[PDB]
């Protein structure tokens, strides 16, 4: 018996000046079969707040079915809704409450401050938050970072101006990443559903890649 | 602003003090029984201060007097109480 | 009174109402006879069951524990099986360990403390009950008395029961020390006699000896012999 | 309306509590005052019993080497509440390396006196405690619990029976002056004490305590002397 | 008279045979503010008053929140209404997590029920003290369930438990017959109109005297205050006489 | 699960007669892959300490956090600050409660009293020891030395932040964990501030 | 799994291996008495109905809070018929009889901790 | 296990008297840190206890021990009968039989009402046993009984038990690393205890 | 690892120790004095598992000053010791796999000084002078050569001082300076480290 198995994924959120974006392929894929083609990995919590949950797909529905849950709670008592500045820390803590039989899940977190203003968070399989700016990850992690490291924030390069991100940059930016990274991994393909935010609500996205 | 009432010239004035710290912006000026009070700042002061270290942020005033008001509930038959709470508070 | 109808609480003059009532209860009761001879003990008792609607064996009063301890009581029935119970298992545990017999005294000390031990608390009765238990441990006979509170004493010719200062009295001339069990079974028969309203029957007396064999119960027949004799 | 401590009155006043308070209103006196550097816990024996041994019944408990006890009412409670401030003394000085404030250890005393009061199946502890001793930080302390559950920062109070005389004459005495040398304050004390004692010298102790000097009872042939000393009166 | 030693606790019988403590806090609910709770064919508005501790503080609440799909109001004892309603939550959460559907009203107010019952026989407890008007639209049309200090609760169509309230049963029952096909606006406007008979005469309601509730098929339970209120309560005709 | 974070890392702190000196690095790596390159790890729980971070990531900060609660808590009550003496055995008991369970972390407790400086260190072995002069983590070593030779409790301020900054550098251009940005940290009367940050090519390139 | 939200009174006991449970007869010797009457309860509760188990347990509840203060022997000569042991002497009262305890409390803190106050 | 200190005691029954001997030695297996380390306690006055075995459940058993002897003793009166310290000790060790102690105490004494010698022995979880002529165990218990079967003889007056006792140890002990280096000899004779210090090799 | 001595006397316990830390590699400080006090007249050095020997030497010694305190007078060394065993076995065996040596030390009233030894599974002798950690192996020869029964102050230090060098001579270990205290009827008395350059 091994209370612990892998179903792939891939997370990545860009994190722009006023605008934040959360995408992932959706396959679950176990062993070396296929389940499902559809299995959406990107799920709404507030008006203005996106969770992505990679790993183990027995434990990104507890989470996400939990931290709803204390969200209605928090709403209830204090009368207020919780701001993308709490759920970092409330969901650190239900992470760190079970370090002694760790969750097997890779989270992100994608939304907007009190202000207009991009803010994706990360977080660790035991938890442990911090802020970022364009960070990505999952099952199919280490290939797409590296592409964005080169073009959202200019490193190792000279002599080239600084631009802020536009909003038209952006999606084509994440598609072309995705199809990139679809061919040599071998988890990732099938349908790619995004689901970019902005200051008046959530609108959708679907698009094909690597048809299988 | 709160009276004092000194009993005594030799009591310091500072041993005694209605006004009482629960955060860095609020404030309460208990009455009545003394020892009760104390007790219930400092569940106030627990829970204030619990809060902020799970959800990381401030406190908002309502938030807290639900609190202390949820505990001064439990008036009726475990440390339970037996007696109503004689005291009053003017959270600020 | 206000200061009775519990037992937890004391009088303005030093006493325990409730111990004192249930002393009188005992007192109340069945009368029973104890008498200790140099050569061994006995112990007489009379039961209720008159009418011949009731039956010789089942029921019965003087309960032997182990091989060397016997008791009686003259209380409330219902109220001392378990008591007996207990102090059959205290003898066990004793037994156990410890590998040899337990001494009376150690037993009479751990029944004396269990029986107390609803006395202090509050919201139990106490137990309405007084009961002599006889010993023979290193050569020498042992008897006792408990009280409902719990004291217990070296007596010698206790009479203890209903009408118990008439046998106390009568008992106070007749003993003298240094007899057989044969002269001693006699004189307890004779205390029973002077306070029975009526004669005795070959189904009334109960008579057990504690001699240096056991704790022998005297059957129903030899009864009838020594009351003929 | 008064024979349980959870139920109150038609206008209040709880009256258990205020019993209590009456029933501590009966016992030997205690007094107590800090100056420069220097505290004085006097104390006075209700009675000679020259048969008994002053040794064993005795009011001024030590509760660390910087904290004292001076207690007065019924001795049981008192010697449970000194012992429960002992372990608890002993209990954050390892939870923390720091020797403790006057303040902490009153203010459990004072909790734990209070939570006798909550229910009408326990009586509370009866008694007055003075509490005084050295910070950490060098400054004089003073402090005195009640038995209902509050604390004051007193500065030359007193407590028992025959009170309010000894501290009438404490006030119309106390000053700057008076506390400035050492022996200047067992004058005041003995002084204050010696009005409800019929003669002084026979039944009176105290117990200097100095700057980390620990805690050290007088012998009486120093308290003769010093009664000597303030006979000068003139 | 003869009812002195009988009285004390809750746990006796009289000889006539009827517990008093229940008869007690069936007397004692009546202290509060009146509160109607009509329902139509599509909504179930839950309108009810307020009162003043002083013309300087502020009113109470009397018009809480359950969940997306019910909302309940409150009468009576303030201090038993937090102390239930987190029971109501709390339910209504779990329902929620467990399975995946709203809970019925019909399964939670027969648990609040069974849970009010227990007081009522052991020893050295009292009955709840709460005049619930429980209201919300689940899977079969709206409901308006009432409760009692006692555990006995009614279902119902409309009525107005409370203070001083008989008025606004009479006016309730003259005109309970419109309330089966009625836009929104209409049964707010005799929701209200219903309510001013309690108010004392010369006395009409203002902004900050009414908690407007409104829940039906595609809006979630929603609570209306302060100005907000206004446009309800704009025709009201002008006068009860 | 995967390795968490922080497979190693290294910080120092030296003190003198102008207070206690903070400097660390940030990379939190995850065995093989690097993870981030700007995380913080020099903790703030008030103006008057300053918590350090090593050994594993999430255990680090949740037991910072329970400390700084624990030490707000006690300010609140008593009225005066608690000094670091205090505070350090106090998360030595907490982590000692826990041991054998895999918990690893190492910290630098510093700041300023009544009785002056103070840089004691705690760690999950559970002693408690004090100390002039302390490094911790994988990059400890190949700053140790550096820093022990140029330590002489006598230095200016500019001549402290020079040697913190060479021996940092130092420590990461020979190690394979450490680098990404150097912060350094000051402490005195007046609570800590905030001194500079710094990137290490910048470093190299005027070091060479 | 609990976080802190006096260690000289209780202290020296490492988190460590009361999760861990030692010689496999541990959790069948600790706890008997209350293993042996669930499963009496269970079975009462499911063949003759569910006022049984309700009335034994309350009975229990019952004659249990008549005994001496906690820091003294309790003689507990009554519950013992009622439980059923009224003779079944075995390996609880010969082998480290409580009356003879090594190491004992202080009163009024086992009396507060039987409370429940603490 | 009961080699990471050392031990040896034995007992012998002669004609009214009772020899119980044993030896001093206590060391962290190859190091030694001392010479004089008691092994032999006095309870009662006619009467004594051997304990042999891992040093560290000697003393705690020896301090139990002598605690339950006093509570008896104190409760019932009068002195205690030789057979009952054997149920004792047995009561003691079964107490942890699934935790075992590391001890196999020997007891020698009288009967203070007889005066008839008595001898017993026990395993380490206790398992009563009495044998009449004579009774050894310890960490060298293999070396003993040859040495002992053939020296022994019924009805022996307290100097030849004496004399046997000695040799019977004094160079049959020393055919061991550990357990070495002194013998103590206790003579229990009907009216008075005499104590003596045999000499061995210093190895 | 470690080191810990200590030699009796007529009327002296006097010990020595070792002022060093530990760690993988590296010595984090050069001064860690070992040497917790109990009362006016009892020392207790202790080595160890780390954590453990601090946090059962700081439990220990929190409840010596309460007897003192609660009961006017003093403990004495053998009542010391055999409260010190008892709370280390039972605390050893009950659920922590401890690994600590102690070795006490003491001057009572009525019976000279008082030097006792104890392994970390809570045994108890009296030998005259003994040692732990892995010095005790190439030093208590030395130690056992030159004891006379009765050695006066002046001389115990020089005896020390040889015992010492030589562990500084053949010894892996980098032991640095040492730490020497004295008991006599007087309290705790000090004397001068013994550094090697």
């Amino acid at each position: 018996f091994s209370p612990y198995v892998f179903n792939g994924g891939t997370i990545l959120a860009i994190a722009g000046e006023d605008f934040a974006i959360v995408a992932s392929d959706t396959r679950l894929s176990e062993g070396f079969s296929i389940h499902t083609r559809d299995s959406p990995k990107c799920y709404k919590l507030t008006d203005k707040t996106v969770i992505g949950c990679s790993g183990f797909h027995g434990d990104c529905l507890t989470l996400t079915k939990i931290i709803e849950a204390r969200l209605k709670m928090y709403k209830h008592s204090n009368n207020k809704a919780m701001t993308t500045g709490a759920i970092a820390a409330m969901l650190s803590t239900i992470l760190y409450s079970r370090r002694f039989f760790p969750y097997y899940v890779y989270n992100i977190i994608g939304g907007l401050d009190e202000e207009g203003k991009g803010a994706v968070y990360s977080f660790d399989p035991v938890g442990s938050y911090q802020r970022d700016s364009f960070k990505a990850g999952g099952s199919a992690s280490a290939m797409l970072q590296p592409l964005l490291d080169n073009q959202v924030g200019f490193k190792n390069m000279q002599n080239v101006e600084h631009v802020p991100l536009s909003l038209d940059r952006a999606m084509r930016l994440v598609k072309d990443v995705f199809i990139s990274a679809a061919e040599r991994d071998v988890y990732t393909g099938d349908a790619l559903r995004i689901c970019i935010v902005t200051k008046e609500g959530i609108r959708e996205e679907t698009v094909s890649l690597r048809k299988d | 602003a709160v009276e004092k009432r000194i009993t005594s010239p030799l009591m310091e004035p500072s041993s005694i003090e209605k006004i009482v710290e629960i955060d860095a912006h609020i404030g309460c000026a208990m009455s009545g029984l003394i020892a009760d009070a104390k007790t219930l700042i400092d569940k106030a002061r627990v829970e204030t201060q619990n809060h902020w270290f799970t959800y990381n942020e401030t406190m908002t005033v309502e938030s807290v007097t639900q609190a202390v008001s949820n505990l001064a509930l439990q008036f009726g038959e475990p440390g339970a109480m037996s007696r109503p709470f004689g005291v009053a508070l003017l959270f600020g | 009174r206000g200061y009775s109808f519990s037992l937890t609480t004391f009088s303005p003059s030093g006493k325990l109402v409730q111990i004192e009532y249930a002393l009188a209860a005992v007192a109340g009761g069945a009368p029973s006879v104890g008498i200790k001879a140099a050569n061994g003990v006995v112990l007489a008792t009379e039961k209720k069951q008159k009418s011949i609607l009731y039956d010789e064996r089942s029921v019965h009063k003087v309960e032997p524990i182990t091989k060397h301890i016997g008791l009686v009581y003259s209380g409330m029935g219902p109220d001392y099986r378990v008591l007996v119970h207990r102090a059959r298992k205290l003898a066990q545990q004793y037994y156990l360990v410890y590998q040899e017999p337990i001494p009376t005294a150690q037993l009479v000390q751990r029944v004396a403390s269990v029986m107390q031990e609803y006395t202090q608390s509050g919201g139990v009765r106490p137990f309405g009950v007084s009961l002599l238990i006889c010993g023979w441990n290193e050569g020498r006979p042992y008897l006792f008395q408990s009280d409902p509170s719990g004291a217990y004493f070296a007596w010698k010719a206790t009479a203890m029961g209903k009408n118990y200062v008439n046998g106390k009295t009568f008992l106070e001339k007749r003993y003298n020390e240094d007899l057989e069990l044969e002269d001693a079974i006699h004189t307890a028969i004779l205390t029973l006699k002077e306070s029975f309203e009526g004669q005795m029957t070959e189904d009334n007396i109960e008579v057990g000896i504690c001699n240096e064999a056991g704790f022998r119960r005297l059957t129903p027949t030899e009864v009838k012999d020594y009351l003929a004799a | 309306y008064d024979r349980a401590i959870t139920v109150f009155s038609p206008d209040g006043h709880l009256f258990q509590v205020e019993y209590a308070q009456e029933a501590v209103k009966k016992g030997s006196t205690a007094v107590g005052v800090r100056g420069r550097d220097i505290v004085v816990l006097g104390v006075e024996k209700k009675s000679v019993a020259k048969l008994q041994d002053e040794r064993t019944v005795r009011k001024i408990c030590a509760l660390d080497d910087n904290v004292c006890m001076a207690f007065a009412g019924l001795t049981a409670d008192a010697r449970i509440v000194i012992n429960r401030a002992r372990v608890e003394c002993q209990s954050h000085r390892l939870t923390v390396e720091d020797p403790v404030t006057v303040e902490y250890i009153t203010r459990y005393i004072a909790s734990l006196k209070q939570r006798y009061t909550q229910s009408n199946g326990r009586r509370p502890f009866g008694i007055s405690a003075l509490i005084v001793g050295f910070d950490f930080d060098g400054t004089p302390r003073l402090y005195q619990t009640d038995p209902s559950g509050t604390y004051h920062a007193w500065k030359a109070n007193a407590i028992g029976r025959g009170a309010k005389s000894v501290r009438e004459f404490l006030e119309k005495n106390y000053t700057d002056e008076a506390i400035e040398t050492d022996d200047l304050t067992i004058k005041l004390v003995i002084k204050a004490l010696l009005e409800v004692v019929q003669s002084g010298g026979k039944n009176i102790e105290l117990a200097v305590m100095r700057r980390d000097q620990s805690l050290k009872i007088l012998n009486p042939e120093e308290i003769e002397k010093y009664v000597a000393e303030i006979e000068k009166e003139k | 008279m003869f009812r002195n030693q009988y009285d004390n606790d809750v746990t006796v019988w009289s000889p006539q045979g009827r517990i008093h403590q229940i008869e007690y806090a069936m007397e004692a609910v009546k202290q509060g503010s009146a509160t109607v709770g009509l329902k139509s064919k599509t909504h179930a508005v839950l309108v009810a008053l307020k009162r003043a501790q002083s013309e300087l503080a502020a009113h109470q609440k009397k018009i809480l929140h359950v969940d997306n799909h019910i909302g309940i109001s409150i009468a009576g004892l303030t201090a038993d209404a937090r102390l239930l309603c987190n029971f109501m939550r709390q339910e209504c959460l779990d329902s929620r997590f467990v399975f995946d559907r709203p809970l019925p009203v019909s399964r939670l107010v027969s648990l609040i029920g069974s849970k009010t019952q227990i007081p009522t026989q052991r020893y050295g407890r009292r009955p709840y003290g709460v005049g619930l008007l429980i209201a919300g639209y689940d899977d079969m049309g709206p409901h308006i369930f009432q409760t009692c200090p006692s555990a006995n609760y009614f279902d119902c169509r409309a009525m107005s438990i409370g203070a001083r309230s008989q008025s606004a049963r009479t006016y309730l029952e003259r005109h309970m017959s419109e309330f089966m096909e009625c836009n929104l606006n209409e049964l707010v406007k005799h929701g209200l109109r219903a309510l001013r008979e309690t108010l004392p005469a010369e006395q009409d309601l203002t902004t900050k005297n009414v908690s407007i509730g409104i829940v039906g098929k595609d809006l979630e339970f929603t609570i209306y205050d302060d100005d907000d209120v206004s446009p309800f309560l704009e025709g009201l005709e002008e006068r009860p006489q | 699960p995967g390795i968490e974070m922080l497979h190693g890392t290294t910080t120092l702190a030296f003190k003198f007669r102008h207070g206690v000196i903070v400097a660390a690095d940030s990379r939190a790596t995850a065995g093989a892959y690097i993870a981030s390159q700007t995380v913080k790890k020099v903790i703030e729980i008030n103006p008057y300490l300053l918590g350090t971070m090593a050994g594993g990531a999430a255990d680090c900060s949740f037991w910072e956090r329970l400390l700084a609660r624990q030490c707000r808590i006690y300010e609140l009550r008593n009225k005066e600050r608690i000094s670091v003496a205090a505070a350090s055995k106090l998360l030595a008991n907490m982590v000692y409660q826990y041991k054998g369970m895999g918990l690893s972390m190492g910290t630098m407790i510093c700041g300023w009293d009544k009785r002056g400086p103070g840089l004691y260190y705690v760690d999950s072995e559970g002693n408690r020891i004090s100390g002039a002069t302390f490094s911790v983590g994988s990059g400890s070593v190949y700053a140790y030395g550096v820093m022990d030779r140029g330590y002489s409790y006598d230095l200016e301020v500019e001549q402290a932040y020079d040697l913190a900054r060479r021996a940092i550098y130092q420590a990461t251009y020979r190690d394979a964990y450490s680098g990404g940005a150097v912060n350094l940290y000051h402490v005195r009367e007046d609570g800590w501030i905030r001194v500079s940050s710094d990137n290490v090519a910048d470093l190299h390139e005027k070091y060479s | 799994s609990p976080v802190t939200e006096d260690l000289l009174r209780k202290g020296f006991s490492c988190v460590k291996n009361e999760l861990l449970p030692s010689h496999p007869l541990e959790l069948s010797e600790k706890n008997f008495q209350l293993n042996q009457d669930k499963m009496n309860f269970s079975t009462l509760r499911n063949i003759q109905g569910l006022f049984a188990p309700l009335k034994l347990q309350m009975e229990f509840k019952a004659v249990q809070q008549v005994q001496r203060l906690p820091f003294l022997s309790s003689s507990n000569l009554s519950l013992d018929v009622l439980r059923g042991n009224d003779e079944t002497i075995g390996f609880e009262d010969i082998l480290n009889d409580p009356s003879q305890s090594e190491v004992m409390g202080e009163p009024h803190l086992m009396v507060e901790y039987k409370l429940g106050l603490l | 296990i009961m080699s990471y200190n050392g031990g040896a005691v034995m007992a012998m029954k002669g004609k009214n008297c009772v020899a119980i001997a044993a030896d001093r030695r206590f060391g962290i297996q190859a190091q030694m840190v001392t010479t004089d380390f008691q092994k032999i306690f006095p309870m009662g006055d006619r009467l004594y206890i051997g304990l042999a075995g891992l040093a560290t459940d000697v003393q705690t058993v020896a301090q139990r021990l002598k605690f339950r002897l006093n509570l008896y003793e104190l409760k019932e009166g009068r002195q205690i009968k030789p057979y009952t310290l054997m149920s004792m000790v047995a009561n003691l060790l079964y107490e942890k039989r699934f935790g075992p102690y590391y001890t196999e105490p020997v007891i020698a004494g009288l009967d203070p009402k007889t005066f008839k010698p008595f001898i017993c022995s026990l395993d380490l979880i206790g398992c009563p046993m009495v044998t009449d002529d004579f009774v050894v165990s310890g960490t060298c218990a293999e070396q003993m009984y040859g040495m002992c079967e053939s020296l022994w003889e019924p009805n022996m007056d307290p100097d030849h038990l004496f004399e046997t006792i000695s040799q019977a140890m004094l160079n049959a002990v020393d055919r061991d690393a550990v357990s070495g280096m002194g013998v103590i000899v206790h003579i229990i004779e009907k009216d008075k205890i005499t104590t003596r210090t045999l000499k061995a090799r210093m190895d | 690892m470690e080191y810990l001595i200590g030699i009796q006397g007529p009327d002296y316990v006097l010990v020595a120790s070792d002022r060093v830390a530990a760690s993988n590699i590296v010595q984090m400080k050069d001064d860690h004095d070992k040497m917790f006090k109990m009362s006016e007249k009892i020392l207790l050095l202790c080595v160890g598992e780390a954590g453990d020997t601090v946090q059962f030497a700081e439990y220990i010694q929190k409840n010596v000053q309460l007897y003192k305190m609660r009961n006017g007078y003093e403990l004495s060394p053998t009542a010391a010791a055999n409260f010190t065993r008892r709370n280390l076995a039972d605390c050893l065996r009950s659920r922590t796999p401890y690994h600590v040596n102690l070795l006490l030390a003491g001057y009572d009233e009525h019976e000279g000084p008082a030097l006792y030894y104890m392994d970390y599974l809570a045994a108890l002798a009296k030998a005259p002078f003994a040692a732990h950690g892995y010095g005790a192996f190439l030093t208590l020869s030395i130690l056992d050569r030159y004891y006379t029964p009765t050695i006066s102050r002046e001389r115990a230090v020089e005896l020390l001082r040889k015992c010492l060098e030589e562990l500084q001579k053949r010894f892996i270990l980098n032991l640095p300076t040492f730490s020497v205290r004295i008991i006599d009827k007087n309290g705790i008395h000090d004397l001068d480290n013994i550094s090697f350059p």
